[PDB]
């Protein structure tokens, strides 16, 4: 039971070969779990403006377990990790980076990703990640 | 409108179907 | 009864003088009503990486309504506003202020704001806003 | 924990105590 971060998701839609599309096409063939924050599909649904490639998208992500965040607490949580990292040197670069961190320590999973801002995360608050660079 | 979950190999298909941004781009328009 | 976008906040708090800052203010003490929605809450709780700061802007938020998103609807439609604008031709450069628009859609009320991104989403969505520039 | 909420003249006395980002900045860090 993981997390798949947004750039993950983009590899694998994206023409580009590349380990993290490699490695999400392997996950989706094995059934394995994935969980998919409201965020990342919010982000995900905007990479293409054709409504009927948005539907099919919707239907691609619905597969797996669409995960809510938590009203008001995990977007408090996502500006105290933002906070704490800043404090330790790192400026995370989306906010929606820290939603799904904030999610994930919630929920006790790990995060696969492609984004170097995670790595901040856990360096400083201890998230679990697969990095697929 | 949500339409059914894609099935495993429907899933597999969207492989490479596209993505208009990075995401750098996506977390910075 | 409005939403006040991260935008006027910011301005309220960075300086005294500009318009934003300004009209807010005249809000604050008139006692109207001001909507916050959880999104705008998590930006104003960035801006200051001391834990104390944090807490007070915490506390002046909670004067005011906080008003949760509606699990997955909001982020759904956070991204059909961002696809319709882009196929108008319009990139809106933050999906947290898709967030905020498909919720002041949702609840029916308009957006105070310094960001010509709402004015995007007004033009091809229709949004009521109080442009603050 | 949430303090109790500010006051009228606590939350005005707030006004230009500062912020490390312009708009753009937190909408593009
Ligand atoms: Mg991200
Ligand atoms: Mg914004
Ligand atoms: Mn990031
Ligand atoms: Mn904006």
């Amino acid at each position: 039971a993981m997390i798949v971060d947004t750039s993950v998701w983009i590899a694998y839609l994206s023409t580009s070969e590349s380990l993290a599309s490699r490695w999400l096409a392997d996950r989706i063939a094995a059934d394995s779990t994935v969980i998919v924050p409201e965020v990342v599909m919010m982000e995900l649904l905007i990479g293409k403006t054709d409504e009927d490639t948005a539907a099919l998208r919707r239907r691609l992500l619905q597969r797996f377990a669409i995960e809510p965040l938590a009203p008001v607490r995990d977007a408090e949580d996502a500006a105290a990790i933002h906070r704490r990292c800043r404090r330790g040197g790192d400026t995370v670069r989306s906010l929606i980076d820290c939603q799904v961190a904030a999610m994930a320590l919630r929920i006790g999973v790990a995060v696969a990703h492609r984004d170097r801002d995670y790595e901040a995360i856990r360096t400083h608050c201890g998230l679990r990640t697969e990095p697929l660079f | 409108l949500v339409g059914e979950p894609l099935g495993r190999d429907e899933a597999l298909a969207l492989q490479g179907s596209g993505f208009d941004f990075s995401n750098d781009e996506i977390e910075s328009f």
